């Protein structure tokens, strides 16, 4: 949950494989992409409430 | 006898300088963690909730 942490963007999960002298992680991240505008709002007031 | 005075002079010089380099090697070391602690923290309460 911490960010950057693992890969850049959402975690998903990962794999680890060996190497000579190391280990080296495979993660699989998730990102968005093709946003839009829309208009917002913070509250609906209806019959006063 | 001018070769026997250099041998002293430069035998101590070395040591000094050895010993400076090593406690540089240990500062530096030092430091290094710190700045890995401070790049953690940045990455995560900055950009992002902790």
């Amino acid at each position: 949950k911490r960010v950057d942490f693992c890969g850049k963007g959402y975690h998903l999960m990962s794999f680890p494989q060996s190497a000579p002298h190391g280990v080296v992680f495979l993660h699989v991240t998730y990102v968005p992409a093709q946003e839009k505008n829309f208009t917002t709002a913070p509250a609906i007031c209806h019959d006063g409430k | 006898e001018a070769e026997v005075q250099i041998d002293r002079l430069i035998t101590g010089r070395l040591q000094s300088l050895q010993t400076y380099v090593t406690q540089q090697l240990i500062r530096a070391a030092e430091i290094r963690a710190s700045a890995n602690l401070a790049a953690t923290k940045m990455s995560e309460c900055v950009l992002g909730q902790s």
